[PDB]
């Protein structure tokens, strides 16, 4: 024992896996105990992952310490060795697994029918030991250690279906509660329980990682499982089971995929954010191993905080570069709490039934919610509409045929500089929950280019998307749109109109799918708006990119002495308490607004034909207006189809905000008034 | 085995110690620092303590000099010490390791001095960090549990870069089963993991040899001193000059050699990312404080930013305002609003334009100098490099000016595209990159200082600023004052010029004679006699030392944090409205940036007044600075 | 490296030594007796202790099974501890070594039964000292000295031996240069050396089965135990059983196995080299002083040598005087006088002279039994091994400080007495033989038993005739005793009864059928004062341990001087002894002055008398004249 020393460690490892087992029988406070509830259910297949939560364990923990009994810190041992806890945790779930309530159907996968065949076998090769070993003729209490010691069966790990994951212990019980930087995660944190908080950059596929690969050995009939437990392996020539080892016979052993254990992998990479980068530094980032069934629940953009083990690897980098047993770290996912939740996951549980019901019961949904977003702005409130409609969005319509309308909307905010409309396109970035700030020129050139580049972990050529394929199904949040290169134009062309992008350059012959709504803040020509010059003049939009804007703004400076001060009062106070100066007001929190408005997207209003046939009406004499003053100096331009769809669009998103399931004369009323009032700032 | 060497030199290194009490109350300081922060929570400040190498060389020539040359045997033996030291110290209930700081002699080098004659011996090599590896941990003990015995087994490891001295090599494979053949699990968290970064020191392009390819050198940096510098810094790593490798002696063309780092001084240099801090003694915080109580505090503060130009005193208010600059408010939706504020000459050639910006780059703790289009827009901001080694981002001018300055020289010069690139972070203050699958916003808090003769030359009265300044409308707003200066024949004021210029190149240094050239000093200064000055080229104010002032602001911008009151924002929103609402042809559009900029120098001068609150007095200074900016208005 | 396993085994060994506080005040004494021993310089004992290996089964089974079973990990971390008690006694400003008594259950084994199953197991194995290699020294530190730089270098050596645990093999290179290429001068003197010995352990004849070759093992004793045996010991060696070497293992028939030397014990034996020492308690030493006050002690003692021997009272008492023996003297010029008594018995067959002399052998501190034609002059003396060249110590030179009890001397040839001649008178063995001129110590007490010469002591012939040996030997016995079988019905009843009540005599605790088992009785070397039966049935009879204390006692404590009331006895019984003719059995020479004053300072010795008085001269004149004249008051 010289060679390895050993140290006296206050951790007692048999005591804590009798209080692991104690905790997973008898917890019941949040029909029976929940963790036995869950087990059964994994029993009858429904269920393939076990969330242990921290958070069940410190009030069990807290339980049993207020009725006297001693309980160890369990909960801080697991943030401290979480590794070994796992094993801890499933070797518990092996020794309380539940009996199947319904057995094995043709409808199930092949995994529970190999893992059924598996342990059918273990008890038929432990019955038939047994037995034998009773007829030699020597009480079961006494045999089943001698047959267990002279049996050959399958182990627990390749008889278990269910995935394990921990829950970090929220913040709010009062160190895996605070959430940290990618900086600060230090060599000192290896192997506990930690939340790192950042921004998702780069997903890559999910493909099949080996935990145990199975061979075949035809000649002795064994099959031989040779774990893997790195980036790569060696397979075997000889069968290295007891008689092919043992018998002069030599077997030939073949790997069998479909016997084998494989497990959905994926290894993303998050992001320091911008708040978290010290002063004069980069955001520097941390790679991820989703694995298991946590897989696909991480997307690039995604602001996130990722609870998981910070495990080291082997270095695997250069040779002469390392100076000592140097090592590679990652961090394996646990839990994933999203800032920022998705539109497409909105369900509308009870309690976000009432959070959403106290939201309707405070009447005039639309105009708090309009006035809600970006507080601190004042006067600027027909924007503020719109830009709600447009964050609601209209319908999509596929008709049997295969005509797509686009169903969203894309709003421009043409003004004079000074208007906050960059600070109207930021507050929108918080509130959407996926959307990009393009902004400049030159930086959007390779934006938008979506070419093609080879991913480090597969090989795989997959291609790579611009800031627009980022931004699907959100608001693109296009900035300083004028002073942008035209080549881009030419694109945002086609992603207005067909929601998609199509490329045909060297190397890439497809077509990507970009269903995303635009948001353009841009400064007329010559600068400030000139009253003297037409405003078609003056804009700069040509007659088909603004055809595409559903409402084009005009947001002009003119200065008054009344609205000047009221301004200039509500900024002086925005400054000397932070706060929006309206006393009597509420500011909608934006996780109530993100979730009405994803309550709104569900609901798919149609038409009703009064509502239609003043539509049409409107068309008529919008089409017949524009061509009367076509070439007048207060032209618009000239109404287009479009027109007519876009106030479709407007009506149908207004109808959403009263979840009405169908339009009525009033949405489209308040539709026309918005398109007329968007120009109404110039005079 | 124990030697009898070591030992004396431990004794005389504990004599040393306990001779200079300095240290051992440094490490009084950093253990009961250490056990509060235990107590507080039922920043550990780490195991390191700085040595004065003149201090030790006055105690003992010996042990300096062996230090210096000897470090391999002399190093360890003082670490001893001060381990054993601590120990003693720390009555209350990981060894202790050195910094060394003081004169090397001729030891302090530079990566192109940096010869063999140098190795094995403690070596302070200055120089531009350019290459920083991720830091990457290094195990050094891995605890392993048994499961059959259920007790814990533990192995250490070392390597060449670790260990001064060089013990025995000797393989470190990793225990993968006991000595009774049970099989073994790795408990990390239970290991000990530290940190280990190699970053690339090369000769400062300050001093290199023009025309010539650079001289390189790895520093091996270890636990503390990771992560302590970034590429782009300047640094003085004084560390041992180890030399590793078997030099392929051994039958497998030179020996690796490295510096193993000791201590990492970040340096501070004009145009260099590195902030220049500065320590406030009591006597100076005293004076400091006593000096604010004036009413004239800001005209006295003022006439010390450029005593050599003569006048142009609204701009040298303007810019000390700059350089204390405002308070950004951040909000709870996530709205950031600007607290810096941006200063852009424009005027005839010979304006002194360019001397305020060289010394607002002199003076500042953190800033910038570009010229007009040597830093183009890709300069400016930030961009991909697209590194092989993937898709890096470097950070250009502006984000390396993070609460900083950024002195644009020749802003008229530069090209729209370039001038298209600013606006974000003249107002948002992010850069967006958005490029080639890589979305980031970097934060660059910058405050911006052009300088820009008109397009005509020289300043045409008979056009209107428009056709003269021919900068778009949307860059003259972000701008909060636009000065224009011109070169006006006047008889009085050009006399007064030429005296204060003739008084000027008639100054001899202190220490010089009348025909000794004048040596240039680079003046390094490192990130960590009486107030007033006696020359004065402009004769009666009293004029402080640049140095003061430095300490002035540094004090001003960290302690005070005012906040607006009623009273001035009552007097902000009437010159906001009496300006927007009334027309005198001003030379800057009047916006609702005008109002922010208002209030932004309330602030500032409030800042400097050293008041918790924003007064009627910053409002009206404010107010008077804009309308002198715009009307031209001065009373 | 700190160990958590040793860590705990030493402080659960530091508990056991607090518990048990007499081995912490054995070590005290140990300290406080060094430091004695330093201070009136302005012997050293070793430190070592006895842990009685009974106590810590009693307080620890695991610590002591783990000692018992696998002593490779446990005796380190209890000397460990050891150490750690000394030092923190020791505040006064070489580690301690332990050893170990008590039972070893079935790891107590002889050099047949060390099977390999025993092997790294604390064994005591039992049997006879046959080959002692030199004690060597052996170095573990070697101390240099380098003329330039004028430090000291040291370098410390070790082996498998040394150490219980196997160590990392480094190979012991001597420094002849310093690191920097300087020249070294090796400093003896400033270098620690260890004493060396190698012991072979032979199986014990008196155990060992007849006819087969025996079987012996090797034992390994280092620094405190060398030179604790002498070849021909019987002892009791305890250690661990390692094995050592690759054994072949290793390309170049099984392992080299030695008993590394924990604790040697010289076991005490009948007819062996070993005296056997018994510890005199305090209540010991005041009951033999006590007994000592007794007017007829001399009485008391005498009956209690042989209760199953009728009769034979004078000899009886001249035995028991032989035992406490006379006073030597060494004059400063250099001469020696003998100051032994010799006992010659002839008589005739069935007179019981040889259970007398097999009692002195069984009784007496170091005795050795020799037969007369079986065992001869080489036997005696001494002889030289012609392998180089080296001395064999025979009978009389083995025990010197003791007594030689010769069978059958009537038997013994007239070589072998010659031989013994000077051995008798002189005390001395000299070789002068084959090169080897050397003179052996050897200052023993003979008592033999001889049959006279026609078979019976007939009394018509003259004395001469009878005893049929050379006058000079006759001289040198100092008591000569004839006893006669002659028939007298009170004597025979008597002996009759005597003998029959011998013979019905049962153990405390057998039955009345059952057979009496013997035992070999292997006292280790360092209840009542009386005995419940009395075979002769009032005079008191002694428990002849106890007898043996007292003789211990008395040899030890008391040296008697001559005093003038004495001299004068003695001078005018020798003179009337040799001036007057009574056909005595003896002639008279000075030898009979010798041994009436060696008599008289026995007789001092048997009453713990300072000096001798007149009754002392007057009780060796009258057993002298018993002897001689055959005749008392
Ligand atoms: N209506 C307004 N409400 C609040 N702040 C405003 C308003 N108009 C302008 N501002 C302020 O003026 C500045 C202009 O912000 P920004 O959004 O960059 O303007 P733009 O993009 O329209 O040029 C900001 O400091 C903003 O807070
Ligand atoms: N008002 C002034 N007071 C003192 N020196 C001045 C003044 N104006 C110009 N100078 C001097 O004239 C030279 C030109 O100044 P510079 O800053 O280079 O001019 P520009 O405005 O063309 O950049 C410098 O040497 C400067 O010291
Ligand atoms: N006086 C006696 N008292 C007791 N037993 C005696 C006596 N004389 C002889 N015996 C017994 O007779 C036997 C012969 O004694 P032993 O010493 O062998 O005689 P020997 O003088 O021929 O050597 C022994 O068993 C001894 O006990
Ligand atoms: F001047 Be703003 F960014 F339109
Ligand atoms: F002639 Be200057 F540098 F504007
Ligand atoms: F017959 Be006996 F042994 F003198
Ligand atoms: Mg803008
Ligand atoms: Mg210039
Ligand atoms: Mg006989
Ligand atoms: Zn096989």
């Amino acid at each position: 024992s010289a060679a390895l020393p050993s140290i006296q460690l206050p951790v007692d490892y048999n005591n804590l896996f009798n209080e692991i087992t104690d905790f997973l029988v008898t917890f019941k406070q949040d029909k029976g105990p929940k963790y036995m509830a869950m087990l059964q259910k994994v029993a009858n297949r429904e269920l393939n992952s076990v969330i242990i939560d921290l958070d069940d364990i410190l009030q069990y923990q807290n339980e049993k310490f207020l009725q006297g009994t001693q309980a160890d810190d369990l909960v801080s041992a697991i943030q401290q060795n979480a590794n070994h806890f796992t094993e801890l945790f499933c070797r518990a779930i092996d020794n309380n697994m539940p009996l199947p309530t319904k057995e094995i159907d043709y409808k199930d996968d092949v995994l529970d029918v190999i893992l059924n065949q598996r342990r059918l076998r273990n008890e038929r090769m432990l019955s038939d030991r047994t037995n034998e070993i009773r007829s030699e003729n020597l009480m079961n209490d006494a045999l089943r250690e001698v047959v267990e010691d002279e049996t050959e069966l399958f182990p627990p790990n390749l008889t278990r279906r269910y995935f394990l994951y921990f829950k970090p212990l929220s913040q709010n019980c009062a160190i895996s509660s605070k959430p940290l930087s990618v900086r600060q995660i230090k060599g000192d944190f290896l192997g506990q329980l930690i939340t790192v908080r950042g921004i998702i950059t780069r997903v890559s596929d999910v493909k099949p990682a080996v935990e145990v690969i199975a061979y075949t050995c035809d000649q002795c009939g064994y099959e031989v499982f040779q774990e893997v437990n790195s980036r790569t392996f060696t397979p075997l020539s000889e069968c290295t089971s007891e008689e092919c080892s043992q018998n002069q016979t030599k077997g030939q052993l073949f790997m069998s995929t479909r016997a084998s254990k494989f497990s959905a992998f994926q290894e993303c990479k998050i992001q320091e954010l911008s708040q978290q980068v010290p002063v004069g530094h980069i955001p520097r980032s941390l790679n991820i191993h989703v694995n298991g069934t946590l897989v696909r629940s991480l997307s690039p953009g995604d602001i996130v905080d990722v609870t998981g083990i910070f495990l080291p690897a082997p270095y695997t980098g250069f040779k002469a570069l390392k100076a000592g047993l140097l090592t590679e770290t990652y961090l394996e996912a646990q839990f994933v709490r999203q800032h920022k939740k998705k539109f497409a996951s909105f369900s509308l549980t009870s309690d976000v039934e009432e959070r959403v019901m106290e939201l309707i019961t405070s009447g005039d949904v639309y105009n708090r919610l309009a006035k809600s977003i970006a507080p601190e702005i004042y006067g600027n409130l027909d924007v503020k509409k719109a830009l709600l409609l447009l964050l609601v969005g209209g319908v999509d319509k596929r008709v049997g045929d295969g005509m797509k309308i686009r169903g969203d909307i894309n709003v421009c905010l043409m003004g004079d500089p000074g208007v906050a409309k960059s600070q109207l396109l930021k507050a929108i970035c918080k509130i959407s929950p996926r959307g990009v700030y393009t902004t400049g020129k030159g930086s959007s050139g390779v934006g938008l280019t979506a070419a093609v580049m080879k991913d480090p972990v597969t090989d795989e050529m997959i291609l790579e998307g611009g800031a627009l394929v980022l931004a699907d199904n959100g608001i693109c949040c296009i900035d300083e749109f004028d002073k942008m290169d035209e080549s881009d134009r030419t694109a945002i062309h086609e992603v207005m109109e067909q929601q998609t992008i199509s490329i045909s350059k060297a190397g890439i012959n497809t077509t990507l799918n970009a269903r995303t709504s635009i948001l353009a803040a841009a400064n007329p020509l010559y600068g400030r708006y000139n009253p003297r010059l037409s405003p078609l003049d003056n804009i700069n939009l040509p007659a088909a990119l603004l055809s595409r804007f559903d409402i084009l703004f005009l947001m002009l400076d003119i200065p008054s002495r009344d609205d000047d001060e009221k301004l200039a009062e509500h900024v002086t106070y925005v400054h000397m308490h932070n706060k929006q100066p309206d006393l009597d007001f509420t500011p909608v929190e934006p996780s109530k607004m993100r979730e009405y408005i994803a309550y709104a997207k569900t609901k798919r209003p149609v038409m009703s034909e009064a509502v239609n046939d003043y539509v049409v009406q409107a068309y008529i004499r919008l089409r017949q207006d524009s061509k009367r003053e076509m070439d007048s100096k207060f032209s618009f331009g000239q109404a287009t189809p479009r027109t007519l769809l876009g106030i479709i669009r407007l009506s149908q998103a207004l109808a959403k905000l009263r979840l009405a399931d169908m339009v009525d004369i009033d949405d489209v009323e308040e539709a026309l008034r918005l398109v007329r009032v968007s120009k109404e700032s110039l005079y | 085995a124990p030697d009898a060497v070591f030992g004396d030199r431990v004794r005389r290194f504990q004599e040393f110690l306990d001779t200079f009490t300095s240290y051992r109350d440094s490490v009084r300081s950093i253990q009961v620092y250490n056990s509060n922060n235990a107590a507080n929570y039922n920043n550990i400040l780490p195991h390191r303590i700085i040595i004065s190498l003149d201090d030790l060389r006055e105690f003992d020539r010996s042990f300096w000099s062996g230090i210096l040359v000897e470090p391999a045997y002399f190093i360890p033996p003082a670490e001893k010490a001060l381990t054993d030291l601590a120990d003693s110290m720390d009555d209350v209930p990981h060894p202790w390791k050195l910094s060394f700081k003081g004169s090397f002699g001729a030891h302090a080098l530079s990566p192109r001095t940096l010869t063999a004659q140098h190795l094995n011996k403690l070596v302070s090599v200055e120089g531009i960090v350019t290459k920083t590896s991720l830091v990457r941990p290094k195990l050094i003990r891995s605890v392993h549990y048994a499961a059959k015995t259920g007790r814990f087994h533990y192995r250490d490891y070392t390597d060449a870069t670790t260990t001064l001295t060089t013990r025995i090599p000797t393989p470190a494979i990793y225990p993968t089963e006991d000595t009774e053949g049970n099989k073994l699990t790795t408990e990390y968290g239970y290991s000990t993991f530290i940190d280990h970064q190699r970053i690339t020191v090369q000769e400062m392009p300050e001093m290199a040899p023009a025309g010539q390819l650079p001289r390189s050198i790895d520093v091996i940096l270890d636990d503390d001193l990771v992560d302590k510098t970034k590429p782009g810094d300047r640094v003085n790593v004084v560390g041992v000059f180890k030399s590793l490798g078997a030099g392929g002696m051994n039958q497998s063309i030179g020996f690796k050699t490295l510096i193993l780092g000791n201590t990492v001084y970040p340096l501070h240099a004009r145009s260099t990312g590195v902030a220049a801090r500065q320590m406030l003694t009591d006597f100076d915080i005293r004076n400091i404080n006593k000096l604010s109580k004036k009413k004239d505090i800001f005209d006295i503060l003022s006439q010390s930013l450029a005593p050599s130009i003569y006048g142009h005193d609204h701009i040298k208010k303007a810019i000390l305002l700059m350089l204390m600059g405002g308070v950004e408010k951040n909000l709870e939706n996530g709205s950031h609003l600007r607290g810096d504020i941006n200063i852009l000459m424009v005027g005839d050639p010979s304006t002194a334009k360019s001397q305020l910006l060289r010394f607002v780059l002199n003076t500042a703790s953190l800033a910038i100098a570009t010229t007009g289009r040597g830093s183009s827009g890709v300069g400016l901001t930030a961009a991909v490099t697209t590194d092989r080694e993937e898709r890096r981002l470097e950070a250009g001018a502006m984000v390396l000016a993070d609460r900083g300055v950024v002195c644009i020289d020749e802003f008229d010069k530069m090209t729209d595209v370039d001038r298209v690139a600013i606006h974000e972070v003249m107002e948002q203050q992010t850069v967006t990159i958005a490029k080639a699958g890589i979305h980031t916003t970097l934060n660059a808090r910058c405050s911006v200082i052009a300088a820009a003769n008109p397009v005509f030359g020289q300043y045409d009265v008979n056009r209107d600023p428009h056709q003269n300044i021919a900068l778009p409308d949307s860059l003259l707003s972000r701008f909060d004052l636009l000065f224009v200066v011109t070169d006006d024949i006047n008889e009085i004021r050009d006399r007064s010029i030429s005296e204060h210029v003739l008084r000027t190149h008639r100054y001899l240094p202190p220490g010089y004679l009348e025909g000794e050239p004048v040596r240039e000093r680079l003046n390094l200064s490192l990130a960590v006699d009486h107030v007033f000055e006696k020359f004065n080229p402009l004769l009666i104010p009293k004029l402080v030392t640049i140095p003061f002032l430095r300490k002035y602001v540094q004090y001003a911008k960290e302690r005070v944090i005012p906040q607006l009151t009623q009273e001035a924002i009552n007097v902000i929103v009437k010159n906001y409205t009496d300006l927007r609402n009334d027309d005198n042809t001003k030379k800057s559009p009047i916006t609702a940036r005008t109002l922010e900029t208002l209030i932004r120098l309330a602030t500032a001068h409030a800042k400097v007044r050293l008041s918790k609150t924003v007064n009627k007095v910053d409002a009206k200074v404010a107010a008077n600075l804009l309308r002198f900016a715009l009307l031209g208005e001065d009373i």
